[PDB]
RNA sequence: CGAAGAACCUUACCUGGUCUUGACAUCCACGGAAGUUUUCAGAGAUGAGAAUGUGCCUUCGGGAACCGUGAGACAGGUGCUGCAUGGCUGUCGUCAGCUCGUGUUGUGAAAUGUUGGGUUAAGUCCCGCAACGAGCGCAACCCUUAUCCUUUGUUGCCAGCGGUCCGGCCGGGAACUCAAAGGAGACUGCCAGUGAUAAACUGGAGGAAGGUGGGGAUGACGUCAAGUCAUCAUGGCCCUUACGACCAGGGCUACACACGUGCUACAAUGGCGCAUACAAAGAGAAGCGACCUCGCGAGAGCAAGCGGACCUCAUAAAGUGCGUCGUAGUCCGGAUUGGAGUCUGCAACUCGACUCCAUGAAGUCGGAAUCGCUAGUAAUCGUGGAUCAGAAUGCCACGGUG
């Protein structure tokens, strides 16, 4: 290890919290606590629904959730379906009027998340490493962008060797603070190991 | 006695914020009767996840509105002219009303 | 009038003001000589002073509150010579080639994770 | 170029402006003359065969015709016409530079 | 190593203001206990006048000659083996270097007080006595007594 | 050093007693409310009995949470491999380095670029040059500290005016300190000299602040089969009426030595009495604890305030004034031990923190050799916090003097 989180260390600019709300010490406590309960539940329910972010209002008592989607209309539901379900599921989960606002993702090609569970999910499904991860992912190129540095955890293909993999396109200066980059992880619990993942999409500078 | 409260989105700013005064809108000239926290604004919202059908989704978010009070307990000249020499924090709504 | 001149150094907080006229020496009811006289070598508040022939020349009224002694005595003395700066906008050469003009920026140091004390790192006699 | 051309020069630093108006010397010196060609030519003409060595050799790689005015220490296997002068002389130069435009000027009628 | 710029400028003595007996104080100032430096050595410094009678101020210096070298040695990694060559000093640091064989050694006089342990010194050095006075031959035995290397 | 905190617990270790679908998960069979008070046998783990107990889905079969016990698939492993691994970390090193595309060069490995001349903290920059460009780096974005401005004025402030149960205590006042959100400012920008009339250097002006302002944060390509299967996850291998699991007590604080990192000394740049001035950043509902009362004291009783610029832990030490003791092992330095006591907690023998009284050692500055430190630095002086019922000279952090 020697790197730091090229989203953390940008939390402060550049970069909003995904769950953004005040709390004290009292409930604080909890309260993060119940964000994670229903933000690890909703992906459970919605995996295939190809959701990026999750952020989190929370006014008073009445949390707001954002489901950030490539695929809208599969986390809408049958005219209310979907919604319905997370909206009431919400209930003791947190105790509380919670609802539940989706946003279209635009461009799947450019968030990191997406173009990481993706990769993952081609890995899984007996797919050669070097194609997807360069080809499969070298489309947030086209579709714009300045600069995408992926990276393929070990064990990748037949070997007891972990090796990890380069590949990026553009520049992605993440020692660039005002840079701002769309930085994710992604797993594959495949045959054997884990070969992880990371997107680093460099979505212009300041 | 003039009187201050402050309302981030929480206590990143908040605090800071507010720790501010404390220090620098009280010296020795304004009295200030104390830093208090107040109950906080919850406002939590449900939303369909899914794009159409499925009402069984939902996705419940919310946010926090943290506020502060404070307030300074003595309207004089020397320390009461030493605040508006802050202006700065992102987002920290400061309604310095009497 | 009065001329006003702010000062400090080293987490000190000087308020002196020059009357002309009078001089008597306070620093939150207190003498120069009961608060700071007969110390380390607090003779550096009343150096700007006679550094320009004062006692009979003006008056010095401080409100000090800030760091120890060294400190709070080198504050004084920034915003004295801060002060008649204003009496006489014309005298700044003469207080800057002292070096009393400028303020010391030579703060404290803030410790450091993996050291000690900031700069005293522990000792590793086998290595 | 286009950047002295309207007040899009007046943008940034004064110092920027600078830092930027260097490339023109370099840029407009190295390339300024050979920036109107949108593609290989069909055929060089280079005065002295030895100075402007690697631009010979490149040309016979490409295909291009070269017409260099050697001299008695020049290399003459290079050029497919050459023209036995001498490769200094203030005068020898101008003349000959000068006569070639001259031929050319009116070359297309 | 590379580093040059100028000499850390001392506030004067509490008193007389003299850089001279500046860097004086605080070469003899202990655990930053500045303070206790100067009521060490400022009264012994005037305590004088027990010891004599009359404007003690340039005692200091008179006291100080009888402790100012001239040459130094200087080991010298070279010739295979350590050289020596023995070279002389600077104002700078004579002045200085006297000042710590003055005080350097006035602790171990082994007398009253610091305080006084320290005045005596001060009589010694100009009429020649302790270390103090010592270190200047027992090092000038070297150079100046060895310019084979010099 | 994992340990930001080993009396039980923790715990993983030892001894002994004891339990084998099992302490921890599900599935099944049949039963039984869960629950509370309970008696005895035992160190306890537990077992053998007395009650008290019946909530609801009621389609009166069945049930759900939970409990009993029977069988088994299993459950369980801080067990072995860190040369099976993921994740995470240290290190060369904040070092200036590490590469790629294309082009060109050699039969080729490979080179060139990236070398050379100046230059910079730097593969920073400027020329050059068979290379022309590009990426990871370095720089800059982030924080923080150094000036001023806009704004708001409680618990913060008090310049003026006024009233004083003299304390900004009370009107009052938004000036000032401060608080804290947003802004201006530093760029070799300007002056001069050097340099090829380039990069840059050297001084200089102006400023509160120069030549990446000070300090953080940020750690390239990879190396050490470096570290961690013991936080966690996990391939393979192992154990399973037991390297699983429960209790009690003991151990991790043992010694007959050594090595590293620390604290306090060896003293009058000091101790000791009295007196007394100055700061910062911080914690706090099984909490921090006032005032007051008792006790020599640790602390106890009673009981307010603050869930916080309002109160509390907290009423800094160095320091300065006076006086003393006068270079002896002392008026130094405190180890040790005895006497008796407090507070935590079932409980402090083993093995705790502290108080009082008495005891008052080694040590008179330390070979060979060795470490840190370039400025608010080293040096020294206190203050707070994580862990935590209660064992800090350790770690993290703050400010004084310098």
């Amino acid at each position: 290890g020697q790197k730091v989180h090229p989203n953390g260390i940008r939390l402060g600019i550049v970069k909003p919290w995904n769950s953004t709300w005040f709390a004290n010490t009292k409930e604080f406590a909890d309260n993060l606590d119940s964000d994670f309960k229903v933000r690890q539940y909703l992906t459970k329910e919605l995996a295939k629904a190809s959701v990026s972010r999750i952020v989190i209002e929370r006014p008073a008592k009445s949390i707001r959730v954002t489901i950030h989607t490539a695929r809208p209309g599969i986390v809408i539901g049958k005219k209310g379906e979907d919604v319905e379900k997370l909206r009431k599921v919400v209930a003791d989960i947190a105790g509380v009027p919670a609802q539940i606002n989706i946003a279209e993702v635009r461009k799947p090609e450019l968030d990191a998340k997406l173009v990481a569970d993706s990769i993952t999910s081609q890995l899984e499904r007996r797919v050669m490493f070097r194609r997807a991860m360069k080809r499969a992912v070298q489309n947030a190129m086209r579709l714009g962008a300045k600069g995408i540095k992926v990276e393929v955890s070990g064990r990748l293909g037949g070997a007891e060797i972990a090796r990890t993999e380069w590949y990026r396109e553009g520049r992605v200066p993440l020692h660039t603070l005002r840079a701002d980059i769309d930085y994710n992880t992604s797993e594959a619990h495949t045959t054997y190991g884990v070969i992880g993942v990371k997107v680093w999409i460099f979505k212009g500078e300041i | 006695r003039i009187r201050i409260r402050l309302k981030a989105f929480d206590h990143r700013l908040i605090d800071q914020a507010t720790a501010e005064i404390v220090e620098t809108a009280k010296r020795t000239g304004a009295q200030v009767r104390g830093p208090i926290p107040l109950p906080t604004r919850k406002e939590r919202f449900t939303v369909l996840i899914s794009p159409h059908v499925n009402k069984d989704a939902r996705d419940q978010y919310e946010i926090r509105t943290h506020l502060r009070l404070v307030d300074i307990v003595e309207p004089t000249e020397k320390t009461v002219d030493a605040l508006m020499r802050l202006d700065l924090a992102a987002g920290v709504d400061v309604q310095i009303s009497l | 009038n009065q001329y006003y001149g702010t000062g400090r150094r080293k987490s000190s907080a000087a308020r002196v003001f020059i009357k002309p006229g009078n001089g008597k020496i306070v620093i939150n009811q207190r003498s120069l000589e009961q608060y700071f006289g007969r110390e380390t070598a607090r003779m550096v508040v009343r150096q700007p002073l006679e550094l320009v022939d004062m006692v009979e020349k003006l008056d010095l009224y401080i409100t000090v509150k800030g760091g120890g002694i060294s400190g709070q005595a080198g504050a004084i003395r920034h915003g004295i010579t801060r002060a008649l700066m204003e009496y006489d906008e014309s005298l700044r050469s003469e207080l800057r080639k002292a070096g009393f003009v400028t303020r010391d920026a030579r703060q404290v140091e803030r410790k450091k994770v993996g050291l000690r004390k900031a700069r005293r790192r522990p000792q590793f006699s086998k290595r | 170029e286009t950047q002295s051309q309207d007040g899009t020069f007046d943008k940034l630093t004064k110092k920027e402006a600078l830092m930027r108006t260097r490339e023109l010397e370099k840029l407009e010196n190295s390339l300024g003359g050979i920036k109107d060609m949108g593609g290989l030519p069909d055929a060089l003409f280079v005065i002295d065969a030895d100075h402007e060595h690697i631009a010979i050799k490149e040309a016979n790689n490409l295909g291009i015709p070269v017409f260099a005015i050697v001299d008695t220490n020049s290399d003459p296997d290079g050029v497919d016409f050459v023209i036995p002068g001498n490769d200094d002389a203030i005068r020898a130069v101008t003349l000959y530079l000068g006569a070639v435009a001259a031929t050319v000027r009116e070359g297309r009628s | 190593r590379r580093r040059v710029i100028g000499q850390r400028k001392i506030l004067p003595d509490p008193k007389f203001g003299s850089e001279l007996l500046a860097k004086f104080v605080n070469i003899l100032m202990v655990d930053g206990k500045k303070s206790t430096a100067e009521s060490i050595v400022y009264s012994a410094l005037e305590t004088l006048a027990q010891r004599s009678g009359k404007s003690e101020l340039e005692a200091f210096e008179v006291a100080l000659e009888n402790v100012r070298p001239t040459v130094e040695v200087k080991s010298r990694r070279v010739g295979g083996s350590t050289y020596q060559v023995p070279v002389e000093v600077r104002p700078v640091r004579r002045n200085a270097l006297a000042m710590r064989w003055i005080v350097e050694a006035a602790r171990k006089r082994g007398d009253k007080s610091m305080a006084l342990r320290l005045a005596n010194e001060l009589s010694d050095a100009a009429e020649n006595k302790g270390t103090a006075v010592k270190k200047r031959e027992d090092v000038h035995r070297m150079a100046e007594a060895n310019k084979a290397f010099a």
